[PDB]
């Protein structure tokens, strides 16, 4: 559907055109097949946050509805007068991470749809200003922003999300429901 | 030299500048034998044509019929969004004489 | 172990990789569309 | 002059349009001498042609059917929704006359 | 008419059918006299060739191998997945006569 | 032979070069005899042409003229970023001779 | 025949392959009168030309020269990543003869 997420970035819109869009901690151009990171959904969810929401192993964290994802930035962001809110389309390289996790989920409440490997400048449908603090509701449209194509897309359906996780080899969820069916090679198992 | 789509098109007669300020909501290709045109339409419904390369072109208008036609179909494509359209109001569809794109 | 560790991340990047397949072809497809037109009949006569 | 490939393709015979709001599954091109052909798949398992020239087709025709071949490709690639489909269900498998490419 | 490309690839003698089901590894394409042609590689080995428009043709060929050596390449930027491979055999490397990508 | 537009541009007599480092604002193309061109500007306010051909030029660069309206265009849609151009200063809008492109 | 860019090449007296595996830094063009080429650069010098079409060149030459162009502008803008090009070196800027995209 045509569903919009939300990411609080400083990062300018002019250096993400750069960039190939929105990418987690340590990726520059979008389409480095060698620029490997770490990518991990486990490790992602619980990551700290020093002046960025979300944005490590190999994921970027988005926010389901503005008011939140300005919430969220301007409670960490904060220092900086400006910044941008990006409105994204939803694709399947988003995983609901409460979906994903369920019981273990670093955070909840905070509701995260995070995109695996970040977010194509296509999928960016525009943004916002974010001056002094307050909100500035003007919206700069984003050519690049493919509307027949993700006017028709939806984000992924947890169960592929359940491969992914990446709870520690020994962990118990690899040898619960739904993870025991889904469990990479390796991961808890079948023995034990 | 018409320096711009506004000029131009006046240069001409029979024509008459339509502000499209929008993207293209379809696009029709025919290959229908004495039937080769394209038709482009709008949200607003305002439909046009790139005339069936017609005995009453000039050789060199020719190649100009064509890679219009491949304007349309890259820009649809694209959601490139079209600014103005100078067009010949003579003909229905009124055929498009020229396009121009900004923003 | 190793295996679980290193098992995420050949699946991760190997979900990475045909997504990246996707969005290349639908901007890359796209742009070459009316352009790779004007490559046909006005280059083959 | 044919306002939307509906009644453009009323004009010819042997046709009717086909809806399909939807995309192509299948993209076939042959250059195998008698064969330089391209056949579209849909999904709901139709088959289509664009046929090889000139026996039946006019000169004005042989350009036509070389950016149809053209439009597909990249119909595909894209990913379509050949909104209709103009067609010589006179034909078999039916000849590709027209195509409808809506959002 | 096939309405496929294996009823295709056997109403030609000499011919192959390889299912490859997935994208181009590498592309090359040549300029240098006598060699312009283009050369495709598979991930598991597979070299596939658009021969040099010699003798073996017939005149309907010639530009149906130009749209050909477009298809890969535009496949090749693209990324798209090859699923079958219709190929002349008796060359060396294999000689490329039609090409499906089914989504 | 010159490895750069800036030598390139200076094989010529009445051309100068044009650092911009920006994307074309606008893009428009007429199909109309006796104007089948095409102009471009830059939001500084900068204009450019894509001259309709002849008499002065040879033969060889009418392939090349047309070339480089694909080259305008698909830099446009594409979101551009032109380095320099190398424009003839007898006209206005001066026309465009060559081009570079960085990224 | 050949199956790769280095047997292609070593089948010349006066051509050398170069490795880049990188992208192409510049894209510049000229349809200006006597220099209607394409230079592509690198960000660790390499300056490489695709020729105009002369003596040196045949008819199977003149077409692949124009489809070479093609080729570097969207090897350019698709942001490609050129593996091995193949020059013939007793030009300069070099000459492309061969490109050899993989990854």
């Amino acid at each position: 559907n045509d569903d919009k997420l939300y990411r609080a970035d400083s990062r300018p819109p002019d250096e993400i055109k750069q960039s190939g869009g929105l990418m987690p901690r340590g990726q520059s151009e979008y389409f480095d097949r060698g620029t490997q990171m770490n990518i991990n959904l486990y490790d992602h969810a619980r990551g700290t946050q020093t002046g960025f929401v979300r944005h490590d192993d190999g994921y970027v964290s988005t926010s389901i509805s503005l008011r939140s994802a300005h919430l969220v930035g301007q409670t960490i962001l904060s220092g900086h007068s400006t910044y941008y809110l990006y409105v994204l389309a939803t694709a399947p390289n988003m995983f609901n991470v409460n979906d994903v996790l369920g019981a273990y989920s670093p955070h909840p409440d905070e509701q995260e749809v995070s995109a695996l490997g970040g977010i194509p400048y296509s999928q960016i449908y525009g943004w916002y200003r974010v001056h002094f603090g307050v909100l500035d509701e003007q919206l700069h449209r984003n050519r690049g922003y493919r509307d027949r194509y993700y006017s028709n897309l939806d984000i992924a359906p947890a169960a592929d999300g359940y491969g992914l996780a990446g709870f520690p080899p020994e962990h118990r969820a690899w040898r619960e429901e739904p993870w025991i069916h889904h469990a990479p090679p390796g991961c808890g198992n079948a023995p034990r | 030299t018409p320096q711009n789509i506004t000029d131009l098109c006046a240069e001409y007669h029979n024509t008459q500048i339509y502000t499209l300020n929008d993207k293209i909501f379809s696009y029709t290709e025919s290959l229908a034998g004495k039937r080769e045109m394209a038709i482009i339409t709008f949200k607003n419904g305002a439909i046009f044509q790139v005339e069936v390369p017609s005995s009453q072109h000039i050789d060199s208008q020719k190649k100009a019929i064509e890679r219009m036609k491949d304007t349309l179909r890259i820009a649809y494509l694209t959601e490139a969004k079209v600014e103005k359209l100078c067009t010949w109001n003579n003909k229905t569809p009124h055929a498009i004489a020229a396009i121009s794109m900004a923003n | 172990s190793n295996t679980c560790d290193e098992k995420t991340q050949s699946l991760g990047v190997k979900f990475l990789d045909e997504y990246q397949s996707k969005v290349k072809r639908q901007i890359f497809s796209g742009y070459q569309s009316d352009i790779d037109t004007h490559n046909r009949i006005k280059d083959e006569l």
